[PDB]
């Protein structure tokens, strides 16, 4: 299990940055 | 019995149910918080830490009879908490010991049984999943256990506590750590003892097999994450060395670890206090005072403690020796009472260009001089006194003479009045020159400071720092 | 083992076989014990009572041979050795004159902070008694008060022997801080002004210092060349950090939301 | 960034045809991006819900369509009524 | 020991490597939801 | 006391020095700042018969201080003095940067498969093995099988899976790793064909294992060359499972 | 809120500037400021 969770915690963190980044990106522009 | 008996029974039952009620829902609140959401950065553990460090420590201090802090052990000797029907066994028996105690009497303490109250309660089928309800029972015996202080086999019951207590750290910190995270109470409790296991051997000994741990300690942290484990772990390695008469000084110098980044500002007020010790005694006095003051201006929420007493009577030391000096006395205080005198009078005579009333006091004061904790007032007073006139005849006078200051210093040598400016000019007192042709010592010649770049930079600084503090409150509230 | 305990030391040393004889000497001793643990047992007590005077002796022959960091590897092995944890270690006479010849040392290589932090050893050997450390802690206070005179006056006088390695150390390190003082600003002074900001009547110092650097005396006057600086500044040229510190307001005021 | 409503709606309806492996990641983003100013934003965010998850009970998909059902807009009323049929 | 000698080299590698892994998630979870009111926040004005 | 003999030019003094070195290491921290840098000034000295605790002293230092890359380029080139320890928490962490630094130098060589390869040191790889000998030492697999994904190295992988495996059932556990937890679509086929190799000379051939591999994969020859073999064994029974299994999963131009 | 170390721990209103300032330069104000003009 010791592997099995490790990719699946790179898995959160990079579905995670997508997001993060695109609602800073989107809050930046619904200003307009 | 008839005065004093009487008011027996209604102390115990109801401090009995009341304090047993909070830890409970905390320790239950801790669990869950524990199994799910471990974000548990703005929870109920803190506020139960800000507890027992103020009422559990002024609400008892003794065992306390009629089973109850005596009763606790008792109590939870029998526990076992595995399974959902071993826990509502478990919780029919913590409603069953309770029910007992506060009807009849069960199990008392004699100041005597403390091994059977330590062994047996941390044994009968005990698991390692209720982490934080295992080192709250080990860490609230050692506290009436010292404020009793009888001294009559009792170092070796608190000994054999804090190892086991060790013990049971090492046990959480390398095994089964999947989300658990203790640390947060650990250090403090880590802390408490560690009072005790200086103040033990300060009865008796030195210590440094403590700080050999601690070392060790500081050896199996900081490589996992700085979770304010490392800022508590580096004041204890600090406090005892500066305690010591002797060195360690250059073992802070080169201690790089300065990055504890918080401390719910609890830590970081004494840390700054520390630091501010070493840099004044390196004479690096600038550096000194600033955040000398930047930890007595962080937390004045201190009904008259002591730290508060000690910083303020070292920041006044440290700006007679840069020179200036405001009030005071302004606070005053039942404590300060017994502080405010010498320091005033010492401020009074260096100011004013005496040194019979100054000898007098400082004979008078040494003795309060050595129980405050500092030495080097004896060889770093002595220049304050003869540049205390030199910068204030240069802050005067724009133009006066050597024959004239010399004259005016009570000095009888006109020849080193050269070399005392010469000093004044190197060490930085006053910006000056001497024409060495007759005598002429000027002084600045300019004021405009306005249109010369001086503001831009001092503003720069203003906004930088500012937008920083705007920029950290924004992002440390919006949590939901 | 036990091996020249004093020998050429209570009249001269004029030779240097013995320093490898105590270097061998601290080959033996080093290799009997180490002095890591150190908690009881008298019996490796009196092995480190020999252990710390070999380097004492070890120390006045360093400082008898004019060894810079001789001296310094001797002074921190003993410092080392009074720092026991368990260090019963009966009265040991010449520790005051050792902390005396390191108090001047370091007071001599110019460590005014190295100074103040090394006394906290002595709690009340330092007003009461104890010349050896009284005489630097004195010597400190008139360089703080500002009297070169009861600097040069108090040179003749010395409890032990001279200290003269430390007080050529202390003439250099206070005649090139006067020589550094003077070099500004200052065009030419006669030879009564440097024989007043210095001293002797005219010693080999003043060709000392005209052959070394200027100071040439020509028609009974001195020539000092001036130090002092000619920036022409303007200083609407650092426009660039200006408009950088603009632009990097405006990019910390937005572009985070 | 773009502002065409055809090809913001065409971006935000391919979030299930690039996440119907994991359906532990579309009502992560659908249900802010369900949630807009405009309704074509809403409504893409409403047809990517449901070709997402396929046919699982899911019950925050439901509960997350259930106001964008109970739109005063007819179209985004439909999509929703579209995906609660696909779900 | 058949898994003593096995907890410090193979899985010590992995249980001091996921920890990163799940506190960064923890704490960017933090500034995500900071990122989420904020937007719905705005949101909540331009609709209005 | 130590800096003045490791200024003094002797063999049998340096030796002493820094056999008191590095057993005191762990309480003086700093105080040995200016010694270390002496030690790996001194350390380019090939005829000098102390490098091995050089390199360990220099090691021991810069992860104190943090400095880790060159604490594991002298961990190293200490040698065989560094790979006797096994048992500290100090060695388990500069190991774990070791396997850091390794994985992701394989994973950066694996994109120029057509030479430009960076050196590789023998003593990390070294260590590797050594610690996969003690990954099979476990009797735990599923620990060794983790670094042979991470590491991008493929025969490690084919002797994990046909060691002694109680119970022998990883190949589909392994099947659904490649499957599930994927990234990259390039070693991929690989992690595939190798598993292709195992199921096609396992002792029970060959049809549902390798079949809807290569329904994942594009060889329209191969299913024809096991095929013709199920039909020339008299199999028909299972061949026409088989078939519906490649009907139902594969699409068209397969 | 204690922290753990404390080793130890009405006549004017407000005058700590004036006597910071003047602490003990003739108050009477008189004998030497009145009479400077017997000694010019």
């Amino acid at each position: 299990d010791l592997y099995s969770r490790y990719k699946k915690l790179q898995q959160e963190l990079e579905f995670l940055e997508v997001q993060e980044e695109y609602i800073k990106d989107e809050q930046k522009n619904l200003k307009k | 019995p008839p005065g004093g008996g009487e008011q027996e029974p209604p102390p115990p039952p109801a401090p009995q149910d009341v304090e047993m009620k909070e830890e409970a829902a905390t320790g239950g609140g801790s669990t869950g918080e524990a199994d799910g959401k471990t974000a548990a950065a703005a929870a109920e553990h803190s506020q139960r830490e800000l507890d027992t460090v103020t009422l559990e420590d002024i609400k008892e201090h003794v065992k306390q009879l009629e089973k109850a802090v005596s009763g606790k052990e008792p109590r939870f000797v029998l526990r076992a908490l595995r399974m959902l029907p071993s826990t509502s066994r478990r919780l029919n028996h913590y409603v069953l010991y309770k029910a007992v105690q506060g009807f009849f009497t069960s199990n008392n303490a004699t100041r005597d049984f403390l091994l059977p109250f330590l062994e047996e309660p941390m044994d009968t089928e005990a698991d390692l999943q209720f982490r934080p309800r295992t080192g709250k029972a080990a860490s609230t015996p050692l506290l009436p256990e010292v404020e009793a202080y009888l001294q009559l086999l009792v170092v070796i019951f608190m000994m054999n506590s804090k190892r086991y207590k060790e013990a049971q750290k090492i046990s959480d910190d390398l095994m089964q750590k999947i989300s658990t995270q203790n640390r947060r109470a650990l250090d403090l409790v880590a802390a408490k003892c560690y009072y005790y296991h200086a103040r033990v051997y300060e009865f008796l000994d030195k210590l440094d097999v403590v700080r050999s741990f601690l070392h060790a300690r500081l050896r199996t942290a900081t490589l996992r994450h700085d979770a304010d484990g490392q800022a508590t772990l580096l004041n204890l390695l600090l406090r005892n060395y500066l305690h010591y008469s002797l060195y360690d000084q250059a073992e802070k110098l080169v201690s790089k670890s300065v990055f504890p980044e918080q401390a719910n500002n609890n830590e970081w007020a004494r840390y700054l206090y520390y630091t501010g010790r070493i840099k004044a005694i390196q004479l690096e006095y600038s550096e000194a005072r600033r955040t000398m003051t930047n930890a007595l201006r962080k937390a004045p929420q201190h009904t008259a403690v002591g730290f508060k007493q000690t910083v303020h009577k070292l920041l006044i030391v440290v700006e007679l020796l840069l020179g200036e000096i405001p009030d005071r006395l302004q606070f005053r205080q039942p404590s300060l009472k017994r502080s405010l005198m010498p320091y005033f009078l010492l401020t009074q005579a260096v100011r004013t260009g005496n040194l019979a009333k100054f000898n007098q006091v400082l004979d008078q004061f040494g003795e309060k001089f050595q129980a405050d904790g500092t030495y080097t007032l004896i060889i770093r007073l002595r220049h304050n006194v003869i540049k205390t006139g030199v910068r204030m005849i240069s802050l005067s006078y724009s133009r006066i003479s050597l024959a004239d200051i010399a004259q005016k210093l009570q000095l009888d040598s006109p020849e080193d009045a050269e070399f005392i400016v010469a000093k004044a000019i190197r060490d930085g007192v006053i910006e000056a020159s001497i024409n060495h042709e007759k005598g002429y010592v000027q002084s600045k010649e300019m004021i405009d400071i306005y249109s010369t770049r001086e503001p831009q930079l001092a503003f720069h600084q203003r906004i930088s720092f500012c937008l920083d503090i705007h920029n950290m409150s924004v992002k440390a509230m919006r949590f939901p | 083992m036990y091996e020249q305990l004093k020998g050429e030391w209570n009249r001269k040393s004029p030779n240097l076989s013995k320093c490898g004889e105590e270097l061998g000497r601290l080959k033996l001793v080093l290799l009997e014990l180490n002095f890591l643990p150190t908690t009881g047992t008298k019996l490796t007590k009196q092995q480190l009572i020999l252990a710390r005077d070999i380097l004492e002796i070890g120390a006045q022959w360093s400082i008898l041979r004019k060894d810079i960091p001789s001296f310094e590897r001797y002074m921190a092995q003993l410092k080392c050795y009074y720092f026991d944890y368990k260090e019963q270690l009966p009265e040991s006479a010449y520790m005051h004159q050792l902390l005396g010849l390191n108090l001047l040392f370091l007071l001599s290589q110019n460590r005014v902070a190295e100074f103040h932090t090394e006394l906290e050893r002595l709690p009340a050997k330092d007003i009461q008694t104890n010349v050896y450390i009284k005489h630097p802690v004195s010597l400190e206070q008139y360089l703080m008060e500002g009297s070169y005179n009861k600097v040069f006056l108090a040179k003749g006088n010395i409890p032990a022997e001279s200290y003269t390695f430390f007080i050529d150390i202390l003439l250099d390190t206070i005649r090139d801080e006067i020589a550094g003082c003077i070099e500004k600003a200052y065009e030419k002074i006669l030879f009564t002004e440097a024989t007043r900001i210095l001293f002797f009547n005219t010693p080999k110092k003043m060709t000392d210092y005209a052959k070394k650097r200027g100071w040439v005396l020509g028609p009974n006057n001195y020539y000092s060349f001036a130090s002092q600086q000619q920036k022409p500044e303007d200083t609407t040229i650092p426009s660039t950090e200006l408009a950088k510190q603009v632009i990097e307001y405006a990019r910390q005021l937005e572009m985070i939301v | 960034s773009d502002v065409n409503d055809d090809v913001r709606r065409a971006a935000v309806e391919s979030l299930g045809f690039i996440l119907f492996r994991t359906p532990e990641q579309c009502p992560s983003v659908v249900s802010l991006l369900s949630e807009s100013y405009n309704p074509h934003v809403r409504y893409g965010a409403a047809m990517a819900l449901g070709i997402c998850c396929a046919g699982t009970g899911n019950k925050e998909a439901i509960n997350l369509l259930e106001p964008m059902t109970n739109d005063p807009v007819n179209y985004v009323r439909q999509g929703a009524l579209i995906a609660s049929a696909l779900i | 020991l058949e898994e003593g000698k096995a907890g410090s080299g193979l899985r010590q590698y992995y249980l001091s490597k996921i920890e990163e892994l799940q506190l960064i998630v923890n704490d960017k979870s933090q500034n995500l939801r900071r990122l989420q009111a904020q937007r719905n926040e705005l949101n909540a004005k331009v609709r209005l | 006391g130590i800096i003045s003999l490791l200024d003094e030019d002797e063999p049998q003094l340096k030796e002493f020095a820094l056999h008191k070195l590095n057993a005191v290491v762990n309480d003086f921290w700093a105080e040995i700042s200016e010694s270390v840098d002496k030690i790996e000034v001194l350390y380019e000295d090939e005829g000098f018969r102390s490098r091995q605790f050089a390199a360990l002293v220099a090691s021991k230092v810069f992860y104190h201080l943090g400095a880790f890359e060159e604490s594991l380029n002298y961990a190293l080139g200490a040698g065989d003095l560094f790979n006797v320890n096994d048992n500290s928490e100090y060695v388990e962490t500069i190991i774990a940067k070791c396997i850091d630094h390794y994985t992701k130098q394989c994973v950066e060589n694996a994109d120029l498969p057509e030479g430009e390869k960076k050196p590789i040191d023998q003593r990390l790889e070294g260590i590797v093995n050594k610690m996969f000998q003690r990954c099979l030492d476990d009797h735990k697999y599923k620990q060794a099988i983790g670094i042979a994904l991470e590491t991008r190295r493929l025969d490690v992988f084919e002797k994990t899976i046909l060691e002694s495996n109680d119970v022998p059932g990883m190949l589909a556990y392994s099947l659904k790793l490649c499957m599930s937890l994927m990234q990259n679509k390039q070693f991929r086929n690989k992690v595939l064909r190798v598993l292709v190799k195992i199921y096609m000379n396992l002792e029970k051939p060959d049809f549902i294992n390798v079949c809807q591999c290569l329904i994942f994969l594009d060889d329209p020859q191969a299913v024809s060359d096991i095929l013709e073999k199920l039909v020339k064994e008299d199999n028909l029974l299972m061949a026409y499972q088989i078939c519906f299994d490649l009907y139902e999963s594969a699409s068209q131009q397969f | 809120m204690s922290e753990k170390k404390q080793p130890v721990d009405e006549d004017n209103w407000d005058d700590d500037n004036v006597e910071d300032d003047f602490s003990n330069q003739l108050r009477a104000e008189l004998e030497k400021h009145g009479y400077k003009m017997e000694t010019s």
